[PDB]
């Protein structure tokens, strides 16, 4: 009833009562990139406004400690020119840290403390610039968003091929980009017991994808049929056609790995298939046509499938003719 | 709003309940009249006031005296009249009732619940009647002196009622939990004292000590959680009881500083 | 144009002319910087550890461990919030004669208040996460705030303005407070040495004796249980098991280890006192820490209606206490903490009463395990008497321990009451308050009368209850012989013996409640006629009138319970007499 | 007694008497990123202050060589305006290199040497900016800190499954992030001799992880049981239950590889297991529950294990029934 991963690719886990939070604290960076978009915007503006206001308060404290905030002056230079308010010191800290430098507010060589605070402000300004801009580019450049453009079938199918019952599904690209070294991991996740009484709630046992060599690696240009033949040692060996219903302890997850050709950064697309999502005795229609010296593929009829005369029993009894 | 207090007051008698409400309500009226006469008297600018103060004081003395004797007399009447009817009703019963109902329950009534209606209902009746009418009279006179008090009186009343409704289901559930863990400890005592010879014959002393340890652990932790419940509800209610003094102080000081209040009515409302 | 330090004339107070750290707004500006340092360090750390975790992910079920000095840090934090809101009030009343919004009196104290609440929230978050590799931010914050507070204080003393101005005594309390915070900080350094050199929570759902002190006061852990109360009702499952100190057999290890060291009812008394006197004096010291906070009611009333009956720039302390808004706020905070301390005293008294019951029931079971059946067969005790002893007498001991610290703190409350009565009203307060010491020996008189009434009543109730037990057991004989009318007649004879004792008991209790009420109102009549007549007319204001009335009310408000207390202690006395009788009975060799 | 890698993941090696240091010198970059945090902060501030002070000394030397430091002036322009101290030249070099440009100190076209030194200062300023900011972002973006969030069991267990003795342990994630193409390497490191007298101190022989296909690659969402069955050719084939004690020449290291889903940069988590850390005859409890249409996992009881009736002898004699 409750699926493991969604049809969209979202894992329905909870992670309740995690004990150690110090290991969460000891990497702030992965927690920093792994945020929502308004939280990342908020911490971006929070870090920059915090640094600007802190150095604003520092510059205003320096301009107060030298006493040039009092306009009763002689002829001596202030440590920062034309600062006579906290807001003017804030604007000066703005011009310093983001390196605008209008020059109406500028630093004279009177205060050496002003020189020192300008040095540390420039150092941590360059540091916060490197951190925040690299972090926001890594945030916008992660490739889980690329997995939104790799479609799957709503329904995985089981039919006959080469005398054997195989488990087929279709997966295609939506770009003329590539998924470099696109691997396939197909795992059967269900509750099973050991013969020795060991009970495990989600035993992620993985069927091998039938490739031709055995290395699970595909070439996704056209939406090809990926398929796993049901062997005797396969965990689908005793699957009934009547088993494909709701409230059936069976889930097939298909994990497409690879790296995006454009960004060069890697990714992973995932999808699920429940028992009442699997059609028995059906096969996919051909969706690739060839004309005008090219090849055409109709993604509008990507998911369609036809009925096929198929033996209505498990792959175990198929081996007895 | 249960039928039990209706049976209680019907056993009390109409004369006694009318004397109860007359004594208690006029006692709170004579006390609130004595502070009102003090507030009207202390702003001087002989014996125009402050001599009916004396007869008012002695009237309050004898009126709480008759309040005390009517609560003890209703206590004695419900002691005499809840007994001698239960006893005559139980003694005229078929033994089909005795063969069905456990005798331990009936003797637990005849011990514990008569003990409550003897030694606890007059004291709790007094401390309910002395508290609640003092509270509502003081609310009435902080309403009189400060006329703007009602618009903040309704928020505190509605949050009092809603925290009470938030708490009442937990209090009922945990109180029933304390009673159903109160039962098996006493029945374990009653069955140990009878079969003491067998339980010393069997050499089964340590395991029954363990069983009483488990029973007392369960009973003590249920009474501990009921204690924590009552203290949590009381500390939230007393936080509201501090906020009402805050709002009484701030509205009396707003309506004394640029108004007319004559500096005694604010002391009345603050007291 | 809002301005730090204000724009009074030519911005002349911005000048450094006489030297650095010589301007008051300059040492206020130095006072600003540790608070904003603390916020700007804490808020990213508080963000990244907690709240950065998303909606599905939930942390840290149980088994935290408190740092040493945690009680002292929280108490010092609460008085820090009190002195900082007093500083905020001083900032508001300072800029009443001057215009143009001197922000140096508000914003240091405001950022100090924000730093205080964020420091205690950060301490709580690092406490329940038990990571002492952090909190050096708190160490450097307390040093920085302490240094700038010493700078401001010695510059107060350098200009020689003090002890009548609120800022001076305020800053002195704040700097000794920050010194105590640095002391508890290096105490966290010293023991639990982490920088430069657990308690069992397997199945327990109580959590009360090991939690932070605010939620010890407010019982905030049970907010989850009352949240789950509007769900499935609570069971003995998910009520948890017992904490080890409040486990049974642990008390009664304490009680037998007090008994063997004791080497008799009076011996039982003194060794029970040795067993539970620590928790009992903690109960009563919460009780006397309360009701002196209660002795700020009448002082606040006298202050507000005493005002209402009428060195650059400063608020004197007398004019600060002349202002009645802050006296009302002080009264609100005082009543807040007073009710909190009274509730805590109630809780720990009931906890040691529960522990007393859990020990002595096990001791009764140990005596009943070795009791010879000859005592049961020949007279002196029945099974009904033994279960009566448990199910009534143990609760009588428990209720006496519920109401013990109240009678311990009664004389202290009334003596501070009569001394504060002498603080106003002059000598006529004593001639108005001598009626209470006149009616104090008749409390002993009615205590003796109540005592003999209860002594008769317990014996008669034992008689009637065992008679009812044998009648209800032998119902079958009784009805088939048709003897129930004469047996009910014998039961009504014992019931007449009940009612003839309960009538005198009720009459004497009504005598004591008549003694309990209207003696304070007689006291105010005596002192008020004897103040306006036969005495010199010495300031019969509304002020001392309502202060004395509220003081008499708060004096007699703990008087009005005493009848139930003396009934409880006489029931406990005859209870422990029967207890020492049963515990000294025959055995099996 | 001395473990090879720690339980935390730290290798306890020494690397004594390394001869060639020129190969250390011939890559300064990996040594630059592989520093402690205060050393990286120190070399950051050292490089920037060194460049600023060097060009400060250059600008002050130019303003001295043109003689405009002497205030006895005619009407001719200085090569840099309003410089009359070394500190003012330092502030000017500050405005040049970090590109603030207040303009009170600015360059006129009088000195061509000033133009040339401004060109080289801007070039190596852009160079040092690229080097230091990319280096500090790669320092904060390396993913050994991600390995702090991948937990393991304290105790690996050996029990029965499918009639065979298997070697099990549990490993789970603490985020809703992913480890893309998460591989497992389990190696037995111990001292063994050859039959021909070759003695080797730490022979890292690796057991294969029992997967179902044989490709050591998992799908870490829930904390799953990874386990290696003890085959005849496995090096655990002659392991006694009484062998699991201290001072026993046996160590099991578990190396989880993969790439972080968020950053896209790769990582490796590692852990060890000694002989007195391995429990015999025990198996892990199930820690995955299913409710509210989702799945819940209790990491507080992640490490708990129960006792199991198991034959108290080695896997060799188990093959003789």
């Amino acid at each position: 009833r409750a699926r493991f991963v969604s049809k969209k690719g979202n894992c329905n886990v909870a992670h309740k009562n995690i004990r150690e939070q110090g290991r969460f604290l000891q990497d702030v960076f992965t927690t920093l990139v792994d945020l929502k978009w308004p939280h990342t915007l908020l911490i971006f503006t929070m870090s920059f406004l915090c640094s600007w206001l802190l150095f604003a308060m520092a510059w205003w404290l320096i301009a107060f400690a030298h006493g040039d905030l009092a306009p009763s002056e002689g002829t001596a230079e202030p440590c920062v020119t034309s600062i006579h308010s906290f807001s003017s010191a804030f604007l000066f800290s703005i011009e310093v840290q983001v390196t605008i430098g209008f020059g109406g507010r500028m630093v004279t060589e009177e205060c050496p403390l002003a020189i020192l605070i300008l040095i540390v402000q420039n150092i941590v300004g360059l540091m916060i610039n490197a951190i925040m801009l690299g972090s926001i580019f890594m945030k916008t450049a992660q490739a889980h968003r690329r997995a939104e453009t790799l479609i799957f079938s709503k329904h995985a199918v089981i039919a006959l091929r080469h005398g054997r019952l195989c488990f087929m599904l279709r997966v295609g690209d939506l770009r003329k980009s590539m998924i470099i070294s696109a691997t396939i991991h197909m795992q059967v996740v269900r509750k099973t017991t050991s013969p020795e009484g060991e009970v495990v709630p989600l035993h992620q046992v993985d069927i091998p994808m039938e490739n031709g060599v055995g290395g699970n690696s595909i070439f996704l240009v056209a939406p090809l049929i990926i398929y796993h033949v049901i062997d005797a040692n396969s965990p689908l060996y005793d699957l009934a056609p009547s088993d494909l219903h709701h409230h059936q302890d069976l889930e097939i997850i298909v994990i497409l790995e690879g790296v995006v050709e454009t960004t060069g950064i890697t990714t992973q697309a995932r999808t699920s298939y429940l028992a009442d999502e699997i059609l028995w005795g059906q096969r996919f229609v051909p969706i690739v046509a060839e004309e005008d010296g090219r090849y055409s593929v109709d993604y509008s009829k990507f998911d369609n499938t036809v009925k096929v005369p198929t033996p209505l029993c498990t792959a175990r009894q198929l081996d007895e003719d | 709003p249960w039928r039990a207090c209706a049976k209680y007051l019907s056993s009390a008698g109409i004369l006694l309940l009318s004397l109860l409400v007359f004594s208690q309500l006029l006692k709170h009226m004579v006390l609130v009249a004595i502070d009102y006469w003090l507030a009207k008297w202390t702003d001087s600018a002989q014996t125009v006031y402050a001599m009916v103060f004396t007869v008012l004081c002695s009237l309050g003395i004898v009126l709480c005296l008759v309040t005390s004797v009517t609560v003890e007399w209703t206590g004695l009447k419900v002691a005499k009249r809840l007994h001698r009817s239960l006893l005559n009703r139980i003694i005229l019963a078929p033994m089909r009732f005795f063969e069905t109902t456990p005798l331990g329950s009936i003797l637990n009534r005849f011990s514990s619940d008569c003990n409550t209606i003897d030694q606890h209902i007059p004291s709790t009746l007094e401390c309910l009647s002395r508290s609640t009418l003092l509270c509502v009279s003081a609310l009435a006179v902080i309403s009189y002196v400060t006329p703007v008090f009602l618009v903040a009186l309704l928020p505190l009343a509605i949050v009092c009622y809603f925290i009470q409704k938030y708490f009442r289901v937990a209090s009922r559930d945990l109180q029933q939990l304390d009673d159903t863990t109160q039962l098996p400890l006493l029945s374990h005592f009653a069955e140990t004292v009878e079969g003491l010879t067998t339980i010393r014959a069997f050499r089964y002393e340590a395991r029954f000590q363990q069983k009483l340890l488990e029973y007392t652990d369960s009973n003590n932790i249920a009474s501990l959680f009921l204690t924590a419940a009552n203290r949590w509800l009381e500390v939230r209610m007393e936080y509201i009881g501090a906020c009402v003094v805050l709002i009484a102080a701030v509205t009396s000081i707003s309506n004394s500083l640029h108004r007319e209040l004559s500096a005694g009515l604010v002391g009345l409302g603050l007291t | 144009p809002l301005a730090f330090c204000g724009s009074e004339n030519h911005s002349a107070a911005y000048r450094v002319d006489q030297g650095v750290l010589n301007n008051g707004c300059f040492v206020d500006a130095l006072n600003v910087v540790p608070h904003v340092f603390l916020l700007f360090i804490t808020f990213p750390i508080l963000f990244i550890g907690w709240g950065s975790q998303s909606s599905k992910v939930h942390i840290h079920h149980s088994t935290w461990l408190h740092f040493p000095g945690h009680n002292l840090r929280w108490i010092l934090t609460f008085m820090l919030l009190f002195v900082l809101v007093c500083e905020i009030a001083e900032g508001i009343l300072s800029d009443g004669v001057t215009e143009s919004h001197h922000l140096h009196l508000y914003m240091p104290a405001g950022m100090a208040f924000m730093a205080a609440v964020t420091s205690v929230v950060y301490y709580h978050n690092i406490e329940t996460s038990n990571f002492p590799k952090l909190l050096i931010a708190l160490l450097v914050y307390w040093t920085l705030a302490f240094i700038t507070k010493t700078i401001k204080f010695v510059k107060f003393l350098d200009h020689a303005i003090g002890f009548s101005q609120l800022r001076f005594c305020l800053t002195g309390l704040l700097v000794i407070l920050y010194g105590m915070l640095l002391l508890v900080e290096v105490n966290v350094i010293r023991v639990r040495r982490y920088i430069f050199f657990d308690l069992q929570d397997l199945g327990v759902r109580f959590l009360q004796p090991f939690v932070n002190l605010l939620s010890k006061g407010t019982y905030w852990w049970m907010n989850a249980f009352i949240k789950t109360a509007h769900k499935k009702p609570i069971d003995l499952r998910a009520i948890g098991k017992l904490p080890i100190a409040m486990r049974a057999l642990t008390n009664y290890q304490r009680l037998c280890e007090a008994f063997d060291a004791q080497v008799g009812a009076r011996a039982i008394w003194q060794a029970l006192s040795h067993a539970f006197g620590r928790r009992l004096v903690l109960s009563s010291t919460f009780r006397i820490l309360a009701d002196l906070l209660g002795f700020a009611g009448p002082l606040c009333i006298f202050g507000i209606v005493d005002h209402l009956g009428k060195g650059v720039y400063f608020v004197s302390s007398q004019e600060f206490l002349a202002n009645a808004y802050v006296l009302a706020v002080l009264l609100f905070l005082a009543l807040l903490l007073q009710r909190t301390f009274l509730q805590a005293s109630y809780y720990v008294a009931i906890e040691t009463g529960i522990n007393l019951r859990g020990a002595i029931q096990t001791k009764i079971y140990n005596k009943i395990m070795h009791l010879s059946t000859s005592n049961l067969s020949m007279g002196e005790m029945t099974a009904g008497q033994i279960c009566n002893l448990v199910a009534i007498d143990t609760n009588q001991l428990m209720w006496f321990f519920f109401l013990c610290p109240n009678l311990w703190a009664m004389p202290v409350q009334i003596i501070v009451g009569v001394i504060l009565l002498y603080y106003i009203l002059g000598v006529s307060a004593l001639i108005g308050a001598a009626v209470i010491i006149l009616l104090a020996p008749v409390q002993y008189f009615v205590a003796t009368k109540l005592s003999q009434a209860q002594r008769s009543t317990l014996e008669y109730s034992n008689e009637r209850l065992k008679q009812t037990n044998e009648m209800l057991r032998g119902i079958k004989l009784l009805k088939l012989y048709a003897w129930e009318n004469i047996f009910r007649t014998r039961v009504e004879t014992t019931r007449r013996k009940e009612m003839t004792s309960l009538r005198a008991f009720a009459i004497y209790t009504s005598i004591s409640i008549f003694m309990n009420t209207a003696i304070p109102i007689a006291a105010v009549l005596i002192t008020f006629v004897g103040h306006v007549s036969f005495f010199k007319e010495a300031d019969f204001s509304p002020s001392v009138a309502f202060a004395s009335l509220s003081l008499f009310h708060i004096l007699v408000t703990p008087l009005f319970l005493l009848s139930s207390v003396v009934r409880s202690t006489v029931k406990a006395l005859v209870s422990v007499q029967k207890l020492s009788e049963f515990l000294s009975s025959a055995e099996i060799r």
